[PDB]
């Protein structure tokens, strides 16, 4: 945190921050606080695990007046697969937005298994957009994740029914699951791709609907773009 | 007409024969598609339709007319089996559903308009019914269609 | 196959009207005492390591 | 269900003739029973009625369909609104000098009801 | 309502999957119920005629 620190306030330089295993991390504090031999709190950890994480997740962010900005995107192991876990409930209102693991999406033999519902980030006003990233991603962005959602919902009522009762919408949203599920999803271990390769793949994948079987588009990005 | 008049026709030989079923396929594979006929099977195959000039263009409704009746009226089976299976089960009337069976309404109108032989078909395939409980609608656009078809079935008695 | 369709459907109605107020609310109770249960003797065993 | 491919007629002679001629009668040699009967308001009694509409119902499982004159239908509509079961299927039909009145078949009457 | 005296925290995991698994088999059988419904009109006003 030094480190990323003195890249910033004084080199001023961009700089990324990354934690990995949080929960030993965590474990490790607990017998660090328990070094003190004081008497722990729930489920065998310290009761001033808010600071501790308040003096860590705190060294990110944009400095006025310097350049060099410090951005840090940590990660941790919800307990027994767990959302009630400490660390995943002391992370949760602090830190903002989240970014899961869908053991279903890994157990599959699939792509980085990130839950569509779940993932989240509440900088993505600031980090979409022309100028920033793209015209097309927010837009499309929630399209998608409404044709994963939908899709899923389609995945459940084709299970009950059966596929003779597909509906537009629902068999639209059937392609676009099966499509978004074993491609979009699918990136690569070592693979980084583009984000004009993310907008393209985007809406050459949606493209598979009509152009008015999207209501989560708007006109102009529509005349601005499909082609 | 050559190549229909020649696969109508008889051959002695096996090998002109065999040639001369190839080449009128071969022929009648790239000719379907000028004016591509395949492109609305495309839409009935996957069961989605746009906005296109297929059964609004009369050109294009006089390059696939020959090719509307096969075996049976497969083209036309394959034609009235979407709309009442948009009909039978289904049969929700919001944004895709209603432009594409309204589409299919003007262009089965078309095509009984075109075909007087095509409406002895309507009634054993229960289009004539889905047809006139087409009547009412809650698109004023979908209900004009249809009521299109009904005058259109109303057009020959 | 009508009349049928009325009775399963009825029968489909029925697994509503538990799955609503009964279902739901007998797990909703079931999770809330043994959340009181657990997080109380948590509370006594947790007052005996603070002893 | 899957026994029941046999059709049973309780109607009028017009209804009786032409359903017969039709070909849906039919005769089991063994039971000597028979798949249609003959019916006349005046003669036939409804205990006759009502016992031959629980015969078909419940004591053959091989019944399919029964036909019935509206006519005769409504003399025995409590029995006919009675029967629930989706098998056999309930269907009224029209009789000579007697057409069919769609609120005096019981199942319709049912079916019509919260429409 | 329904109280259990003696519980773990796995029995916990186990009513509250049981719960969430019998809320979405409700939604199934509630679309069916829609479904279900509408054919059976259909099939009534066809049967009416």
């Amino acid at each position: 945190l030094t480190t990323a620190e003195y890249l910033a306030y004084q080199t001023e330089r961009h700089v990324l921050t990354i934690l990995t295993d949080m929960s030993s991390y965590a474990d490790a504090l607990r017998e660090v606080s328990a070094a003190r031999e004081e008497v722990p709190g729930r489920r065998g950890y310290p009761g001033y695990m808010y600071t501790d994480l308040s003096t860590i997740y705190e060294r990110a962010g944009r400095v006025e007046g310097r350049n060099g900005s410090i951005t840090q995107i940590p990660i941790l192991t919800m307990p027994n697969d767990d959302i009630t876990h400490p660390i995943p409930d002391l992370t949760g209102y602090i830190t903002e937005g989240q970014i899961f693991v869908d053991r279903q999406l890994h157990n599959k033999g699939i792509y980085p298994p990130i839950n569509v519902l779940p993932s989240l980030s509440r900088l993505m006003k600031s980090a979409i957009g022309e100028g920033m990233t793209r015209k097309d991603h927010g837009d499309v962005s929630n399209q998608l994740y409404a044709k994963y959602a939908i899709g899923k919902d389609a995945a459940a009522m084709k299970a009950v029914v059966g596929e003779e009762a597909l509906s537009i919408e629902d068999k639209l949203s059937l392609e676009f699951l099966e499509k978004f599920e074993k491609t979009f999803i699918t990136q690569g271990a070592y693979e980084d791709r583009t984000v004009f390769e993310s907008l393209d793949q985007a809406w050459s994948l949606l493209r598979i609907y009509p152009k008015e079987m999207l209501n989560r588009i708007s006109p102009k990005i529509l005349d601005e773009f499909y082609d | 007409p050559t190549v229909q008049s020649l696969s109508e026709r008889k051959y002695s030989d096996e090998e002109l024969r065999q040639d001369i079923s190839n080449l009128k396929e071969i022929l009648e594979n790239e000719y379907q598609e000028l004016t591509s006929f395949d492109e609305y099977v495309a839409e009935l195959d996957s069961k989605l339709l746009c906005w296109s000039p297929p059964h609004v263009d009369n050109g294009f409704w006089s390059d696939n007319i020959d090719e509307f009746k096969k075996d049976n009226y497969k083209i036309f089976r394959q034609l009235i089996e979407l709309l009442q299976a948009k009909v039978r089960n289904g049969d929700v009337n919001a944004k895709q559903e209603k432009i594409i069976i309204q589409v299919a309404l003007n262009d089965i109108t078309h095509v009984v308009e075109l075909l007087p032989e095509s409406i002895d078909v309507l009634d054993k395939t229960g289009g004539k019914a889905d047809i006139m409980e087409l009547l009412n609608h809650s698109d004023s656009r979908v209900k004009y269609e249809a009521l299109k078809a009904t005058q259109a079935i109303i057009g020959y008695t | 196959a009508f009349i049928i369709l009325d009775e399963v459907i009825k029968v489909t109605n029925r697994r509503v009207n538990a799955i609503e107020h009964v279902i739901i609310p007998r797990t909703e109770n079931t999770i809330a005492y043994i959340n009181s249960e657990l997080d109380e003797l948590d509370r006594e065993e947790f007052y005996r390591l603070k002893k | 269900a899957e026994k029941r491919t046999l059709i049973a007629v309780i109607a009028d002679e017009d209804t009786t003739t032409g359903l017969l001629l039709a070909g849906i009668g039919q005769i089991t040699p063994e039971t000597q029973e028979k798949n249609f009967f003959v019916y006349q308001e005046g003669k036939t009694t409804k205990e006759e009625i009502t016992d031959k509409f629980n015969h078909f119902t419940e004591e053959r499982d091989d019944i399919a369909i029964l036909l019935i004159n509206q006519h005769i239908a409504e003399n025995i509509r409590a029995r006919v609104d009675s029967f629930t079961n989706a098998f056999p299927a309930i269907l009224e039909i029209p009789s000579k000098d007697h057409p069919y009145d769609p609120e005096k078949d019981s199942v319709l009457k049912r079916v019509r009801k919260l429409f | 309502n329904r109280e259990q005296v003696f519980p773990t925290r796995m029995t916990l995991g186990l009513m509250k999957t049981k719960l969430k698994g019998a809320n979405q088999g409700y939604s199934l059988l509630k679309r069916k119920s829609e479904a279900l419904t509408k054919r059976f009109r259909d099939i009534t006003k066809r049967i009416d005629d």
